[PDB]
């Protein structure tokens, strides 16, 4: 039939306000594989979004160090920091400080408040802070990337100058924290199997999970406009040009069920083409000789059973030969 | 002898060739052996056991 | 034909009489699913009152087990065949080789 | 409105008979068994769900009890066809609440050998690879790192 | 929906008795014409009984003590 | 850009036979290209339109279990090789052909009687062979058009169709695609780096074209997709 299904989702849980549990039923028996692999691949790796990239302490210059003021090692606070997320506007690369001591420990709310900026959790917890004589700051660079950047072309990156000796964080600019896609059995009426899709994610709160799938999926839509069938249909004309005269008269008599007698009977009067035997009347065969009841019948049979019969006027014959 | 004859052709020797998964499309790591083998059906059909 | 065989395959499929074999070595003259008529050579033929050969191909019967057995002609016209040979493979056989 | 026209549906087998047959299998258990019942998990219950084939799809945990290997072996299924027998069904022979063998202590549902190798490949550590001294937040982090 | 019946067991004596009062709930409840005490979520009488026993609400005396009010019922009635 | 990028575009339905095409999606910013590749290839070898043989009818034998004096093979093999042949046909949905062959010689696909919009991608397509002079063979073969897979067993909707003996049953096999391939490599771009270009090679019937295979099976794909985007609670 050529006409696919389309699938009309029922159950969209939105437990935690912050993970998703959509539903998708019915696809058939490969595309959800496919569909759950593609949106996994594309939310993984290519979804754009913020996250930090670049942390720079005022008094510590390098992973390892025995800072003090800070119950936590560098490396716990590069990793609360890479857990920080946060959503800026049209300026692509932006930084903010941390000028901030005290008692408790500084979380994302004493992070300097701009407006092109704007933090998802304000009281996520940054640091613990040693209560008394600790004044430590920290500036925070956020940009505008593609996906998660690792540790390789992190250090990468740190080798191209690292003129100052920056600090670095794991780039992770994807929204979605992770993703899970599982294909189970569904059945129709009479349908064998059908891949019902549940798709399990979770981001970082920057945006809402539905928005996040609904983005995927604008981007693949755009990256696939460049083939889609060039329009809706590409094909709303149809147009129906015919001539007066058979393309069946073009053909011999020997493709019309006719036994080696006919044929070979035809062949005596020089009728080859079709068109050649439908101007000549019946009273032109029996006059002709091993023409009699058996040929004559044949004839009459398997010639004007398609639809046409033996015996009319025209003139356009024979086009073009 | 069989190596030789696997290296004959253009196969590897290792006998082991790299698979690609046909659901996620990806490498399977650990390269995987794969060859061709003669089986046979049992004189066990299904539709005269159920 | 099993790739992986073990040579013997070719006598399992001959020394039993699943196959057409070829009682006198001839040449071929009529090739039919049903039936296949050889012409035996001059030396091999009968010097009085001979003639030529035919093998009635059995088709699609049931057997002991309820299983289908059918043998296939495996041979062309005016094919020299010579005695002994295979000219219709039975069921599982290639080429008079067994084939399971 | 009879029983000869729902007979005559049902062998036709219309499109309005395959969700009744769904719906009545909603909770309804059947008792799975083995030709060969040695002890008390050679007759276990479980809630069917429908697929289209002619053989009868079992879980793996549960045939290292049955001591039912998938070179052939055949089963044998029955049903409770009482309120009585299906609770009884639902809370004893359930598959759940027999997870340790009236022999001995030790849990009858350890793993089988496929699990356990793919468990033992994942968790078994190299010395070098790729990302190895690097840092990750959680295990979801971790997951969308190794996919 | 009932995928484990151990709460069950915390809350009756044991499993027999478990068994014997879930039956006689779900006979009360398919033929005998009583409402469920919780609502169902196209589920058999066999687990809203499970569910309405592990809610605590209903057990053994619970119902011989429904039946014993019926039964007045029934004579009120009859006056 | 950091966002924002750019769109594929065909460049290249380069044959490298009759069958075995190649086709070379470029560019591809990152990630994208195992993504598309994948996803092509499983929407290809799931389902595209194809025009296998359905139906067959030959006067002489009754049933697939028999013979026929003059043919050599049997009537299931004659059913394989039937199976195993493809045809185009472009303006009707459903056609049946007229095969009439008489003679000894190896009957193929070139000995049919075509028509106009029914277009035989292999004339070289052994179909049987006639062992005897005064032996003729006249059959009709249906062949429609579908989408996917079907067997012969389930596609049998009531009890008239088989009441003709002479009608036939063959599983309705068609695929256009047989074998899809593809690997990314280092694209050739302006200015930057890192860009995959998607080399997709198909090994297919002959029947459909590559470039309409491909945009065919990039529509269906956009319409699962976008069924998908616009999601909201509806039932
Ligand atoms: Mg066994």
């Amino acid at each position: 039939v050529t006409e696919f299904l389309k699938p009309r989702l029922v159950d969209i849980e939105q437990v935690s306000s912050t993970h998703a549990k959509v539903t998708l039923e019915p696809l058939e028996r490969g595309f959800g594989h496919t569909l759950g692999n593609a949106l996994r691949r594309i939310l993984l790796s290519s979804m754009p979004g913020c996250a930090v990239t670049e942390v720079e302490i005022d008094g510590v210059l390098h992973e390892y160090s025995t800072k003090e003021g800070v119950q936590e090692d560098i490396l716990e606070i590069l990793l609360n920091l890479k857990g920080l997320a946060v959503r800026v506007q049209g300026k692509d690369e932006v930084i903010l400080t941390l000028n901030k001591s005290g008692i408790g420990p500084v979380t994302a709310a004493d992070i300097t408040h701009d407006g092109d900026v704007e933090i998802v959790k304000p009281q996520h917890v940054i640091c613990h802070l040693t209560d008394e004589n600790a004044s430590i700051s920290m500036r925070i660079k956020v940009q505008r990337g593609r996906g998660y950047v690792p540790a390789s072309t992190r250090i990468h990156s740190e080798e191209d100058e690292r003129p100052i000796g920056r600090l670095l964080v794991d780039a992770c600019y994807s929204p979605v924290e992770r993703i899970a896609y599982n294909v189970e059995a569904a059945r129709v009426e009479q349908r064998t199997d059908l891949d019902k899709l549940v798709i399990e994610m979770e981001t970082n709160g920057t945006i809402d999970p539905e928005e996040a799938i609904r983005r995927a999926a604008t981007i693949l839509a755009e990256q696939l406009e460049a083939f889609v069938d060039l329009r809706d249909v590409r094909q709303p004309e149809v147009k129906e040009e015919k001539p007066e005269f058979d393309p069946i008269l073009l053909r011999p008599v020997d493709d019309l069920e006719l036994t080696v007698r006919s044929a070979n009977c035809l062949k005596a009067e020089a009728i080859h083409y079709i068109g050649d035997l439908v101007q000549r009347t019946e009273v032109e065969l029996l006059k002709t000789p091993n023409l009699g009841k058996k040929s004559l019948t044949e004839i009459k049979d398997v010639l004007a059973s398609r639809g046409l019969s033996l015996g009319m006027r025209l003139e356009n014959w024979p086009p073009a030969s | 002898e069989i190596k030789e004859l696997l290296k004959l052709g253009d196969l590897p020797t290792s006998g082991q060739i790299r698979l690609y998964d046909g659901r996620t499309g990806e490498q399977f790591e650990r390269p995987v052996t794969v060859g061709y083998m003669y089986m046979l059906k049992l004189n066990h059909l299904v539709d005269d056991k159920m | 034909k099993p790739l992986v065989g073990t040579g013997m395959e070719r006598a399992v499929a001959v020394d039993s009489g699943v196959t057409a074999v070829a009682k006198r070595g001839g040449v071929v003259q009529y090739v039919d699913a049903s039936r296949i008529v050889i012409k035996v050579n001059e030396d091999e033929m009968y010097p009085g009152e001979a003639g030529i050969d035919i093998y009635n191909l059995t088709k699609y019967t049931r057997s002991n087990q309820n299983t289908c057995i059918n043998q296939m002609p495996c041979v062309s016209l005016g094919e020299p065949v010579e005695r002994g040979d295979v000219l219709a493979d039975g069921p599982s056989t290639d080429l008079g080789e067994l084939a399971l | 409105t009879t029983i000869k026209a729902a007979k005559k549906m049902v062998e036709r087998e219309e499109a309005v008979v395959w969700d009744i047959l769904d719906e009545v299998i909603r909770e309804h258990p059947v008792l799975l068994n083995r030709a060969p019942t040695l002890h008390r998990l050679g007759i276990q219950a479980f809630e069917p769900v429908l697929i289209e084939g002619k053989a009868i799809q079992l879980h793996p945990l549960v045939c290292a009890a049955y001591n039912a290997d998938f070179d052939g072996d055949q089963m044998a299924v029955h049903v409770p066809l009482t309120l009585e027998a299906q609770l009884e069904a639902r809370a004893l022979m359930m598959s759940t609440n027999n997870i340790l063998s009236p022999a001995n202590g030790e849990p009858i549902i350890v793993p089988s050998q496929d699990v356990v190798l793919g468990l033992y490949y994942m968790t078994r550590d190299c010395v070098n690879a790729k990302g190895e001294g690097m840092v990750l937040t959680g295990p979801k982090e971790a997951e969308r790192l190794y996919r | 929906a009932r995928v484990t019946v151990q709460d069950a067991v915390e809350k009756i004596g044991n499993r027999f008795d478990l068994v014997l009062v879930a039956a006689r709930r779900a006979r009360q409840m398919q033929v005998g014409g009583k409402d469920p005490l919780v609502p169902e979520e196209n589920d058999k009488t066999t687990v809203i009984a499970l569910r309405e026993i592990e809610e605590g609400l209903i057990n053994n005396q619970i119902l011989d003590v429904r039946e014993r009010q019926e039964q007045q019922e029934q004579e009120a009635a009859e006056l």
